[PDB]
């Protein structure tokens, strides 16, 4: 299992996604970036998660879309 | 419509075009017909991308294996 | 409110730096995010409607007249 | 193949920071703190974050990929 090749991150972050999005909406409500940096390991301090939900939801329309979660995160 | 560039052991180099689900042991099963049960049976192939193992049951685009480098074929 | 708002908001979200357009890699990202179909043989008729030149992007302007007439 | 990296505090600042690709972390933040001053931006203090993710002192900056549109946050600590 020491030399088992690993997942792509950016694929791993594509299946934490699609699991928090049963819907297949194609987004996350904003509430829930969060628990998703926390689950791919990055960093969730509170303040920090604000700058990067501003960065990833500059229209304000509460969702956390795919492509730029992917984009700012694995690109 | 991805292409995995492939070493062998004697110096060989040749291509290989498969769909992104379309897994690892599909590779293998194309690397057979390219290059022979003879040599290169299915069962007894190891996949190896940046020294590591690739994974039977793992669509290929999981990896997210650049073009620029090569998987090499081990038997 | 028009669907029309609605879309541009999402695809200046596929666009942070306001260029105008999106790769044409993202067309089906925010398709789906309209609902809006989205088989693959669909996406790409009307990426060559929306792009018929082969640059590769999507601008605005054509996406609004197209989904949103 | 010097590339210019925008830091981001999260009190609401930004600012700029020039330097070479070869050139490690512990040099970005050296370069912070001669920007913003060792009181507010000690060097042992800073915590610098991109793409969700830690930079570590001894790397060449170059390992990260920086994109010039975005930019490193600066956290104190």
């Amino acid at each position: 299992m020491a030399l088992v090749a690993p997942e792509a991150p950016s694929e791993q972050a594509r299946r934490v996604f699609q699991t928090y999005d049963p819907e297949d909406n194609g987004f996350i409500p904003d509430s829930l970036l969060e628990d998703v940096m926390k689950a791919l390991d990055l960093v969730s301090d509170p303040e920090y998660i604000n700058l990067m939900k501003n960065k990833l939801d500059p229209e304000g329309l509460g969702i956390i879309l795919l492509g730029p979660f992917l984009q700012e995160f694995f690109p | 419509a991805v292409t995995i560039t492939l070493k062998t052991l004697q110096q060989q180099t040749f291509k290989i075009r498969m769909e992104p689900d379309e897994t690892v042991k599909v590779l293998k099963e194309k690397i057979e017909a390219e290059k022979g049960r003879d040599a290169f049976p299915v069962a007894g192939q190891k996949l190896i991308y940046a020294g590591k193992i690739l994974s039977d049951d793992v669509p290929i685009r999981d990896y997210r294996i650049d073009e620029k480098n090569f998987v090499v074929v081990m038997v």
